[PDB]
């Protein structure tokens, strides 16, 4: 039995809203989000990270059409099954109005927790740590590269720990710090029904083996970390969701991501005179081997009029097969064991022709290219400046935490300070809750710290680490 | 749409586990014609060169795909070191 | 031996005195904060009348200090010279193992201690440029290593002729050397008898101090520039 | 006024060579009430927890303080080293 009821969730964790609420009531609490998430400061630093190139746009300009392409999905959807008289029979009759509000929010914060330079930004800290840690010599009975002495399989019930932290830290993935940066840093407080639609994938941090043949796809990636485990068993219980499921609304966001992914940067080409109009409609034609979607388009402009038409023919084309796939299988939606997304025919095909396009022409470009090699050094050069903190003991750590003005470490005691307040607090709240009297406090605190690190650096905007980079090696 | 570094990673891994025992991996990797799927050749031989075994797999995603390469390496490792 | 000059006591006070007070003056030319602020911040940590109140109601940003000083000075000097006079004999000595400044006077200066501190010291702008002053003295002293690693009869070749055709790089970085050190170096080891067995001891030592008297010889300006120009930066 | 770099690292030197005998040392600072002298405190114990003995210094300066400590700590590796 389908019934959006039990999924649309509008309670909160702190302060939650209760008692029985009206229609109008519970569209008023629907839109404190949207003021919320609008006016973040994490929204706003989305304007000054780079999609490719450095009238160009950028990931805050990007999720802007992410965000125009799934509301439209939301609406066919839901204009498409008030014509089959089943609006009230799946309980959606008094709640199409935070139905698109929740796609159209998971899709403007579908990019908040992508580090500096991207996807080299990415690799960078997980190779720096994977040098320290050495998760493949944890897999198996103890054998050890270590560097550290807590981490250093020795003690059964210690090592699954040990084993379970150093595979986790050495696994950073951008959506998995999205949950963390919106519910432990942020603090923005939202409804768990906002929270689980940015839920993407459903594979832990520090799962290591094979993952089940029925969710190889929902688990391909990392999904969220373990400091936030307790927060996601809550989350699952609130949704009524089973282990390793995925939220209904999820698939919507990810469709609208695959529509927009190659046709802004063709048309940021053009803008960086890296070929013609002209030369790009040729190269479309030869590796097409395109009349409806692109004739109509070229033979009605010319460079702001080819686009503006290609994207209008391509969206009434692909949004109506979207959501008759997401229509067609509805139960296994529901349950969240669809192990497929909703984009094998021509409207598949289609994209393919921009991806190839795009890999060729433009992502092949030698200003792109150096890009990326100079991206993946400044990481790595900014986790070697900050490497004295990780050397320091558990009692001198707490004293810099706690005195603030040591004579005993002068280098240390500074490098501290430049960290941001937010990750500061987050790491005190975190550590002033396990048990002091525990053999797990080294873990767990080395675990925090190292955590408290890896926040630091991914929150920065691409021109910020270099400025930060170049000024701490006395260049600039 | 690309890669991801952890998936790589273990792939490195467990092709340095496999070398280890003094052994080797070939690596094809090739679009099918009308599949619509990108397919992966793995060839597995000791030094000498005589050919242990081979296995091909097909995917039209790459996490999945690379997934499947490691967990079939792992399997060949262990296979291999129940006995010699 | 281990006695001290009768007259250096009194430069010791002078030095404890200008402490901390044109750092307070300093950091207002800066706008970290407004006259105000300041005499509201003095206010909260001294818990000042006679020497604070006076000068704050005389004047305004260069009307506070300049009789904030003169009302200090009027407390402090008398103290010092009837600290100098009673221990005399002590002093004359060079055997007095206390500085001239526990009383009311003392307790004084540490208004002016605590408060640049902790609103001064602590600023990120002063903080930065004392991480990138250990890294670029960190980086000089490594460019110059090989100099440090060349053998007795290679460096007594490199002092002597000046035109080595077998280190090129070496004697590239000892011409940068300025001359007076070179000379201090040549009149150090001129004298040291060649005949003994500690002739490698002392030149070894003579030549760590002639690499270290010329870094500690630099304005900072100077040695950002060239730790930047020997790296290929600029 | 400020700690010289010398005096720390003779702290330092004289910490490692008692914690190279399987030891610890605990530090703790303070600021007196009317003393008008900076307090440090320094506990010894071994790796067990078994605390052996504590110490207090107090003084105005930093430079005398840190090398009463280091030589306390000197003549406890002393002490410790001539039986056990
Ligand atoms: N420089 C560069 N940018 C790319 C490339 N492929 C895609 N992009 C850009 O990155 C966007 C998508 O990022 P991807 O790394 O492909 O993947 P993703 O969508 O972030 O991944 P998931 O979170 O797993 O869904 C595209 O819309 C492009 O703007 C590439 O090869 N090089
Ligand atoms: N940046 C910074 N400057 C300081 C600090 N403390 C003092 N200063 C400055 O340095 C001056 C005194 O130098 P100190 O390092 O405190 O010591 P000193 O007088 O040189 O030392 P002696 O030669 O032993 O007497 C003060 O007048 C201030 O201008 C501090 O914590 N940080
Ligand atoms: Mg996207
Ligand atoms: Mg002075």
């Amino acid at each position: 039995q389908i019934d959006f009821r039990k999924k649309i969730n509008w309670h909160r964790r702190y302060r939650s809203p209760q008692g029985v609420k009206t229609e109008h009531e519970i569209l008023r609490i629907f839109e404190s989000d949207r003021g919320r998430i609008i006016n973040s400061p994490a929204i706003r630093r989305l304007q000054q990270k780079t999609q490719v190139f450095p009238a160009v746009r950028t990931r805050l300009t990007h999720s802007m059409e992410v965000q125009q392409v799934g509301r439209y999905i939301a609406k066919e959807i839901l204009s498409r099954l008030k014509e089959l008289k089943l609006l009230e029979a799946y309980g959606l009759d008094e709640l199409t109005g935070p139905f698109e509000s929740i796609v159209e929010m998971s899709c403007l914060m579908h990019d908040i927790g992508n580090p500096p330079f991207g996807h080299f930004g990415e690799a960078a800290i997980n190779d720096w740590f994977r040098q320290r840690l050495h998760p493949e010599d944890a897999e198996s009975q103890p054998l050890d590269r270590c560097s550290v002495a807590a981490l250093r399989l020795r003690e059964e019930p210690l090592n699954e720990l040990r084993r379970k932290i150093r595979q986790d830290l050495c696994h950073f993935e951008g959506n998995a710090q999205g949950i963390r940066l919106v519910h432990t840093l942020m603090r923005m407080n939202l409804t768990w029904a906002q929270v689980g639609g940015i839920l993407k994938y459903t594979r832990p941090a520090w799962w290591r083996g094979e993952t089940p043949e029925t969710h190889h796809y929902l688990m391909k990636k990392p999904g969220y970390y373990l400091s936030e485990e307790a927060y996601i068993a809550r989350l699952r219980k609130e949704l009524n969701l089973a282990l390793y499921s995925r939220f209904p609304l999820t698939w919507i966001m990810e469709a609208a991501d695959d529509i927009s992914y190659c046709v802004a940067d063709l048309e940021d080409a053009v803008e960086k005179r890296i070929f013609t109009v002209e030369q790009l409609y040729h190269h479309l034609h030869e590796a097409w081997g395109f009349s409806l979607v692109v004739e109509n388009a070229w033979e009605k402009s010319t460079e702001d009029q080819f686009f503006m038409y290609l994207r209008v023919n391509t969206l009434n084309k692909l949004v109506p097969y979207a959501a008759q796939r997401f229509i067609d299988n509805l139960p296994a939606i529901f349950a969240g064991t669809f192990n497929h997304a909703l984009l094998a025919s021509e409207c598949s095909d289609l994209l393919k022709l921009y991806k190839n396009v795009a890999v060729k022409h433009v992502f092949s470009h030698p200003d792109v290219e150096r890009l990326e090699l100079q991206g993946y050094r400044v990481i790595s050069g900014l986790l070697e400046i900050y490497r004295p903190l990780l050397s320091l003991s558990l009692s001198d750590f707490t004293e810099l935490v706690e005195k603030e003005r040591v004579k005993r470490f002068p280098i240390e005691s500074r490098l501290f300070h430049k960290l941001s307040t937010r990750h500061r607090l987050a790491y005190v709240e975190a550590v002033s809750k396990l048990p002091s009297d525990s053999p797990e406090f080294p873990l767990w605190e080395y675990y925090y710290r190292c955590r408290l690190l890896q926040d630091y650096i991914s929150g920065m905007t691409d021109l910020y680490a270099w400025d930060e980079y170049r000024r701490l090696m006395a260049v600039e | 749409g690309r890669l991801y570094s952890g998936n790589l990673a273990a792939f490195k891994a467990a092709t340095n586990k496999l070398f280890q025992l003094d052994l080797a991996v070939i690596y094809d990797d090739w679009y099918d014609a009308y599949t619509r799927k990108d397919c992966i050749r793995l060839r597995i031989e000791d030094r000498s060169g005589n050919l242990i075994d081979t296995s091909t797999f097909y995917h039209h995603d790459e996490d999945v795909l690379f997934n499947m390469c490691t967990d079939w390496l792992n399997h060949m490792y262990d296979q291999l070191k129940d006995w010699k």
